[PDB]
């Protein structure tokens, strides 16, 4: 009972891996050294005793659909990630990700995680989204999907500004304790 | 430099540190007061008798109390204070050296009950060390380089670089927002910006209409020669002044690139004084740096992963999930480039002609060690899985065989 197993899923332009590296290395997203390896571990304190949080990164592409669930056994908590400035990744949360994890792990808790929230207040991004007649996902929308899909919680962060980063994993850790 | 002004300041700093929970800094305040009283009591014939050198076993920082311009009982009371906060701050290994002078006093008094008490305290301090040392249970702090820029804004900090010793597991977002809050209120939030670039800031590039705070995580640094000492979790936080961080850059001029152009700079910051000190920040007086080639980056990261895998396997009680995290993260990479991107870029016959022979030969040897480290981690995992991870383990094995076969082609050599 030494390591929490937290499995992270989502689409591949969501910034989900840059998020785990930033939090794990305690660095801003431009200052970490690119790694060739997958997965991340960090030490977290439970009552003064030292515990390891293990972050299992998954590739979200369809080519890995057959192999990804083999990582699901022994999972304590899931993190379903989407960018708040990519509506497709948000639709893929309802369409693909919550289905897949709830099918294989029907009793394992999961959080809904919004990334790149800094770009919500970005002019160029807000215009690029205008050109395709889409607007960024608002927290109320994501909270509604969180309640509908039965997520433990909805959490938002920015790996660039660090805002809400610590709270994502504080909330993952509490969910993993069951 | 004038005794009563220094002593008053040290006491108020101790009280502040205690309220803030910087308990090591409080303890260092009391040892500096005790060293101050001892040097003052020495300088005025009173007859330890050496003055401030009496407490060098605790910290070398007390040398600065010797730039000075009060009885024996109150000196003993500053050491009582000092022991109190050494307890609370979990620096138990120091309580003995602080109690040795006190024991000398009561030997002369024939106060046997006090002698029993004092020896008992030291016994208790070492009992705590024995039952806690080297268990990752003690959180001595996280360290951050913090640099201030803004001629029209910053007072004594303008243009200066500090190491900030933060409590327990304080993360980047915590110290960043806290420093930003504090200086936003004194300068107006609209003029305060955080520098995330970990390269030495060039002031010309900065707009003077703003105040800038550069924040960078650092960790205590030691070279192989220093591993003689520093065998303890305490020893790695006691009397230290060197801190390290790495910064990425490419051959062209970007931060991040593909594996064959990816470099990194390793920078070592040396502080004015040793931690712990009477303050929780200390000014950096010098930087040392070196840089690593793309093939040297590969060698570095490959060495680390062999050590990681090997250590997990040799544990007295293997942590299964932790071993699986690292094992799958080596033989079964799907998001990042995977270790075989290094073999392609630096070990393939045609690419290896672009790097010095000795560097490619060291990379080949670490890759051999890596195949062996993955193989061992696989055999260890096989002894631990239950029925629910049979197919998982089989898939790791098939990746590992596939990796082994590709590595063999690249190296033209039988990797078993």
């Amino acid at each position: 009972m030494q390591t929490i197993k937290c499995v992270v899923v989502g689409d591949g332009a969501v910034g989900k891996t840059c998020l785990l590296i930033s939090y794990t290395t305690n660095k801003f997203p431009s200052e970490y050294v690119p790694t060739v390896f997958d997965n991340y571990a960090v030490t977290v304190m439970i009552g003064g005793e030292p515990y390891t949080l293990g972050l299992f990164d998954t590739a979200g592409q369809e080519d890995y659909d057959r192999l990804r669930p083999l990582s699901y056994p022994q999972t304590d908590v899931f993190l379903v990630c989407f960018s708040v400035v990519s509506p497709s990744s948000f639709e893929n949360v309802k369409e693909k990700w919550v289905p897949e994890i709830t099918h294989h792990c029907p009793k394992t808790p999961f959080l809904l995680v919004g990334t790149q929230i800094d770009l919500r207040d970005d002019p160029s991004t807000i215009e690029k989204l205008a050109k395709n007649k889409q607007k960024p996902i608002t927290p109320e929308t994501a909270e509604k999907l969180a309640r509908d899909l039965k997520a433990v919680k909805y959490v938002e962060c920015s790996a660039l500004t660090q805002k809400g980063l610590k709270n994502v994993f504080d909330e993952a850790i509490l969910a993993a304790l069951e | 430099s004038t005794p009563e002004l220094r002593r008053t300041w040290l006491e108020s700093m101790a009280k502040i540190h205690a309220r803030n929970g910087d308990l090591s800094e409080a303890a260092m305040c009391y040892i500096h007061i005790a060293a101050l009283i001892a040097e003052y009591l020495k300088r005025k014939g009173y007859w330890f008798s050496m003055g401030w050198p009496a407490f060098l076993s605790i910290t070398p920082n007390i040398k600065e109390e010797g730039a000075m311009k009060y009885n024996e009982n109150i000196l003993v009371e500053q050491l009582y204070m000092c022991v109190e906060f050494l307890w609370k701050s979990e620096r138990y290994e120091l309580i003995a050296d602080v109690n040795k002078p006190i024991i000398a006093v009561f030997e002369k008094q024939r106060d046997f009950k006090k002698l029993s008490d004092l020896y008992y305290d030291i016994h208790r301090s070492y009992l705590k060390v024995a039952e806690v040392v080297n268990s990752e249970k003690r959180l001595f702090g996280r360290y951050y380089r913090v640099a201030f820029y803004g001629q029209g804004f910053f007072e004594e900090e303008e243009g200066k670089e500090y190491i900030y010793k933060e409590p327990k597991l304080t993360g980047l977002s915590e110290i960043s927002q806290r420093l930003l809050k504090l200086y936003a209120d004194k300068f107006g939030a609209d003029n305060v910006k955080i520098i995330q670039d970990s390269n030495k800031v060039n002031p010309k590039d900065l707009d003077p209409k703003y105040a800038y705070i550069q924040v960078t995580y650092v960790t205590p640094f030691f070279e192989e020669k220093e591993i003689e000492d520093r065998k303890t979790d305490f020893e790695m936080h006691h009397n230290i002044n060197r801190f390290v961080f790495e910064t990425p850059f490419t051959l062209s001029g970007k931060k991040h690139g593909g594996v064959a152009e990816q470099c990194k700079r390793r920078t070592i910051l040396t502080t004015s004084h040793l931690f712990p000190y009477v303050k929780k920040r200390i000014q950096v007086i010098s930087q040392s740096s070196t840089e690593l080639n793309p093939i040297e980056v590969a060698i570095d990261e490959m060495s680390k992963k062999v050590s990681e895998l090997n250590q997990l396997c040799t544990m007295e009680e293997v942590d299964m999930i932790r071993l699986q995290l690292k094992l799958q993260g080596s033989v079964s990479v799907k998001v990042n480039a995977g270790p075989m991107a290094y073999a392609r870029a630096f070990l393939e016959e045609t690419n290896a002609k672009k790097y010095p022979d000795n560097q490619v030969k060291l990379l080949k040897e670490i890759f051999r060690q890596f195949a062996d480290a993955c193989g061992q981690a696989l055999d260890v995992n096989e002894r631990l899985i239950k029925e629910d991870q049979l197919e998982y383990q089989e898939e790791l094995r098939s990746h590992y065989k596939d990796m082994l076969s590709e590595l063999s082609t690249v190296m033209n050599e039988q990797i078993t």
